């Protein structure tokens, strides 16, 4: 029942293929970010 | 004629040439070579008469004038002589003849050729009845000398059509365009890459006439050499290809072209890579390590802007200098390269002056004049506007012969001068097939324990997410045994090619569907490629793609698909897979073409082992490129 | 099957075995070849189901193993038309033969040895043909002089004579005594032997006696190897 | 006599080639040019990528290369 | 683009000047098509 009521979250040819075509990795370099407030200093440098 | 020449009409030595004509290949800059027959035919004072049909001349910012004479000779009456060969018929028919070895039972050397091609170039030059044998031989003219010599006779008859064509006769690129494709059936018997190189120049420059016909011709022999491509395909190269993604045929000894780089040095595997010493530096700069010569690269402590520096190379003899490749380097304003052999002021030459070489790099490809030089200055200028500390400038590649022949090193036969070895060669052949054999079956032994495990499970495609770490010591060690195999065969390739030089040196000679059957897999490679190209470019420059559709239908454009998409290299890949869609994209069929590849080629059943990645990304951008077409 | 396919590896090892639980089965199989015109699928499927004791008997008994080296020294010095096409598979066929002692010792015999001078004085035909048949010569000596002091004997009496180095003497001399020699080990063990396996699909088509799983390994180990390295590579 | 009539022995085409090659006049020529082409010295047009080293054996533009910048006239165009 | 000065000496250099215009009108076609 249980194998039936889950899917495998393992890698699979699907990822396979993905890094075919090309520990936690830090993201905020590459998002924009803002404020609510007009007058706050730019915040890119955070 | 202009009024002046009207008045001056008798006194005309060479007619009006169109300033254009003398163009660079930087659109503004130029030279005419004024000359003809009248003025050989003669012996103190000209006129430079230049009149404009800013206007006209006042675009002409600066012009310069030098006068170059003929060769002092001890050739009795020499002006007689060369009346003589300008005039006559039976003189341009004879050389023709010589040229296509149709005479004296087709014994004429190879440096016989060479010469009957200086004198073929030297006529077409002087006059802009020779155009007629040209034209009645061009079939000939163009087998010997593209398909049974080698690449400095190629490039030698080139020259001598490209002056040629740019000579009330008729039109001289649709007889060549004629003979080249009459030609192009004994394309996979072809001696050597560099001549083929050259023969698809000329084909490609004279296909704007009868685009159909080179259009037909090209499909053709494609469709014929592609069967025998996939044929000659092995599981060894299949698991190299796809495991490894490594497209050389590492236990196939023969070459057919070396490249470095249409933008590229070419033939070079009748050419020796040519190693040197630096000898003098300018101030504190010198040279550092940053068979073929280790890269190597000028360090200068001090550009500064516009600022001279110099190093010079010396080969350790005179060499037979025919191919240098530099590096783009932007630190640099301009690049002077200087040849010596005796001493800079004793015999020193001119070789090149590039002001680009910032912003491109600098290929003098097969000196047809090879210099016989041995010692090598090149002078470096920094960028103006720059003061960049250190520059590190790439001297490049450089490469020809060190053993000179007799007539290669003869002072008498150049413009504005200043079997022992064949044992040798054969032994260090022999010696190199040896290792190479021995370094084939490394890999072979290496790969027979090879296995890719298919992409049909999870753990599969977790083996190759993650590959295991014995995986990756045999990933390692095939590319060692891989890179050994290669360059041994690049040694082998380059050796038999300098054997097959001293050979032609003395007298001998370089050698329909048998003739594909008996190709290398490297000649057919190049063949492919070539021939993809100039299918591209006919389908850029379009009737030609109402051709090629009684061809490259479904079932064509299928079969050309599986014996190039799927086993070519990733150019030959690629360019077969761009021109697909550029021929068949808009067709009705085409969407269930891809469809039926797909299913064929990646259905689980499918025990065919090719690289699924690469011709899954192949699909994609087909796909892509066709997704006008509603059928995708 | 296309000939060295796997499929056609382990459908051949199928026959193999079954020629080992009956013997006349060969006899069979000898039958549907014609043992002349043998292609290079007839010597694989021979080859690979006549690895066995009955079978290898059979085989020499038919004449064919005779009939071939006859036929190749008649090819080399210049009762079957031989080319330079089937020179190699020819020899492939006797190398896999001759994984058995048998065969190995029948190729060290009086019968066999003029072919060994004859494929020397062959090499010492196409570029292609040649180096195939080459490299099919130098596995062919490996696998007659291996760990066969008899055959090995011969093989030193055969180069001496040739001598009595450059080309395909060199590359021999280089491989086969300046190489160390390769044994093949066979362990089985009570308990399963998990070490050196990938958990990806590996398709390893040796010969049926090595068994299957995880209790037998087969390993192709220089003569040098210590016995604790073998341990070691399995455990 | 004459070369072209002589069979193409390797050594009837060497002297033809022979025949066919060039060298530069050692000895500047002299030029008179339009007021509006005015003359620059070698010296400077090769300031840049200086030949004052071959000059020995006379391979500087100083010996057989002369050279005029054009004045922008009123009938400079013509 | 960076000719060997020496095809000054004699009457090949025109030839040489639309050898290379040849290459590189067929490599700029080469390009032109694959990126279309």
């Amino acid at each position: 029942t249980s194998t039936r009521a889950i899917v495998n979250t393992a890698r699979s040819m699907v990822s396979t293929i993905m890094k075919f075509l090309d520990g936690i990795h830090n993201f905020a370099p590459l998002g924009t970010i803002t404020s609510s407030s007009p007058t706050a200093q730019p915040a890119e440098v955070l | 004629l202009c009024p002046f020449l009207e008045d001056h009409k008798e006194d005309i030595l060479c007619g009006p040439v169109w300033l254009a004509s003398g163009l660079d290949l930087s659109g503004h800059a130029g030279m005419l070579t004024l000359t003809s027959p009248k003025l050989v035919k003669g012996m103190r004072s000209f006129l430079i008469h230049v009149k404009a049909v800013l206007r006209g001349c006042d675009l002409l910012q600066e012009v310069s004038v030098t006068i170059r004479r003929f060769k002092k000779t001890s050739i009795s009456k020499e002006r007689v002589q060369r009346c003589a060969m300008l005039q006559f018929s039976e003189f341009h028919e004879k050389l023709v003849n010589t040229l296509c070895r149709k005479t004296d039972d087709g014994q004429i050397t190879e440096h016989a050729q060479s010469l009957v091609l200086d004198t073929l170039c030297w006529l077409a030059g002087v006059h802009s009845n020779l155009l007629s044998k040209t034209r009645k031989f061009l079939s000939d003219i163009v087998r010997v000398c593209f398909f049974e010599a080698g690449r400095s006779i190629a490039h030698k008859c080139a020259r001598f059509l490209a002056l040629c064509i740019s000579n009330c006769q008729p039109a001289f690129g649709p007889v060549l365009l004629k003979a080249l494709l009459d030609n192009m059936s004994f394309l996979p018997a072809a001696t050597t890459g560099g001549s083929v190189y050259w023969y698809f120049v000329l084909l490609n420059y004279v296909k704007d006439e009868d685009l159909a016909g080179c259009s037909t011709a090209c499909a053709s022999l494609l469709t014929a050499v592609s069967r025998q491509l996939q044929d000659r395909l092995t599981p060894m190269e299949a698991l190299l290809q796809t495991r490894y993604g490594l497209y050389s045929s590492p236990f196939d000894p023969v070459l057919f072209d070396l490249e470095m780089s249409f933008t590229s040095l070419t033939g070079l595997l009748e050419v020796e890579p040519l190693h040197f010493t630096c000898v003098s530096t300018s101030d504190g700069t010198r040279i550092e390590r940053d068979q073929p010569p280790p890269h190597q690269s000028i360090i200068i402590e001090r550009m500064h802007s516009g600022a001279r520096r110099f190093v010079t190379l010396d080969f350790g003899r005179p060499i037979l200098l025919t191919d240098v490749l530099i590096p783009t380097c932007g630190d640099l304003a301009s690049l002077s390269i200087d040849i010596w052999t005796l001493g800079e002021e004793v015999d020193g030459r001119r070789l090149v002056v590039a002001t680009d070489i910032s912003t491109h790099s600098l290929i003098l490809h097969d000196l047809i004049p090879p210099p016989v030089c041995r010692f090598m200055k090149i002078t470096v200028i920094g960028r103006y506007g720059s003061t960049n500390a250190r520059a590190k400038i790439p001297l490049g590649f450089y490469y020809g012969h060190t053993y000179i022949l007799p007539w290669e090193s003869e002072l008498k036969l150049m413009h504005d001068p200043l079997d022992q070895h064949l044992a040798m060669m054969v032994a260090l052949q022999e010696d190199i097939q040896c290792r190479y054999n021995l370094a084939c079956h490394r890999l072979e032994t290496l790969l027979q324990s090879i296995d890719l495990p298919p992409l049909n499970s999870a753990n599969n495609a977790q083996y190759f997410l993650r590959k295991p770490d014995k995986a990756v010591e045999e990933d390692s060690r095939v590319f060692s045994a891989y890179q050994d195999c290669i360059q041994l065969q690049l040694q082998l390739n380059l050796a038999h090619n300098a054997v097959q030089r001293l050979k032609v040196a003395l007298g001998a000679s370089r050698k329909p569907e048998d003739l594909i059957q008996t190709s290398s897999t490297e000649q057919l490679r190049t063949i492919i490629r070539y021939l993809l190209d100039t299918l591209l470019s006919l389908l850029h420059a379009s009737s030609v793609p109402a051709v090629l559709q009684s061809t490259f239908h479904a079932q064509a454009c299928e079969e050309l698909f599986k014996h190039l998409c799927i086993s070519g290299t990733p150019k030959i890949r690629l360019h077969t897979g761009l021109l697909l869609v550029q021929l068949c994209g808009g067709e009705r069929w085409w969407g269930q073409f891809l469809s039926n590849v797909l299913q064929e080629l990646y259905n689980s059943e499918q025990l065919l082992i090719f690289p699924q990645d690469r011709v899954f990304m192949l699909l994609s951008c087909i796909g892509q490129r066709s997704l006008s077409n509603s059928g995708v | 099957l296309p000939c060295n396919m796997v499929l056609k590896k382990a459908v051949d090892s199928l026959l193999c075995s079954m020629c080992h639980v009956h013997p006349n089965y060969f006899s069979l199989l000898m039958g549907w070849m014609g043992i002349l015109a043998l292609t290079e699928s007839h010597l694989a499927t021979l080859a690979s189901s006549s690895q066995s004791p009955e079978a290898i008997k059979q085989l020499l008994d038919s004449g064919l193993p005779s009939l071939l080296v006859r036929s190749l020294a008649s090819f080399c010095f210049s009762k079957m038309p031989i080319t330079a096409d089937l020179v190699a598979p020819i020899l492939r066929f006797l190398t896999e033969v001759g994984n058995s002692h048998i065969m190995k010792d029948w190729l060290g015999g009086s019968e066999v040895n003029p072919l060994w001078t004859a494929l020397l004085f062959l090499l010492c035909l196409t570029t292609q043909q040649r180096t195939a048949i080459e490299n099919a010569t130098v596995a062919f000596f490996l696998q007659c002089i291996s760990c066969h002091p008899n055959n090995q004997k011969l093989m030193a009496q055969v180069l001496c004579e040739l001598f009595q180095i450059s080309g395909f003497i060199r590359r021999l001399f280089l491989q086969l005594m300046l190489e160390d020699e390769k044994v093949t080990m066979f362990l089985q063990s009570p308990c399963p032997l998990y070490k050196g396996r990938i958990n990806a699909t590996s398709h390893v088509i040796q010969h049926p006696m090595y068994g299957a799983g995880h209790k037998f390994r087969t390993l192709h180990l220089p003569v040098s190897t210590t016995l604790s390295d073998v341990l070691d590579r399995v455990s | 006599d004459l070369l072209v009539d002589q069979p193409f022995t390797l050594e009837i085409l060497t002297s033809l080639v022979e025949l066919t090659r060039f060298e530069t006049l050692t000895p500047r020529f002299s030029a008179t040019v339009p007021p509006c082409w005015v003359e620059v010295q070698q010296e400077q047009q090769q300031r840049r990528h200086p030949q004052h080293l071959h000059q020995q054996h006379h391979g500087d533009a100083a010996q057989h290369t002369r050279t005029w910048k054009l004045q922008t006239d009123s009938n400079s165009w013509d | 683009q960076a000719l060997d000065a020496r095809l000054e000496v004699g009457l090949e250099q025109q030839a040489e000047l639309m050898l290379k215009m040849m290459s590189t009108l067929e490599a700029d076609s080469i390009l032109q098509a694959l990126t279309n």
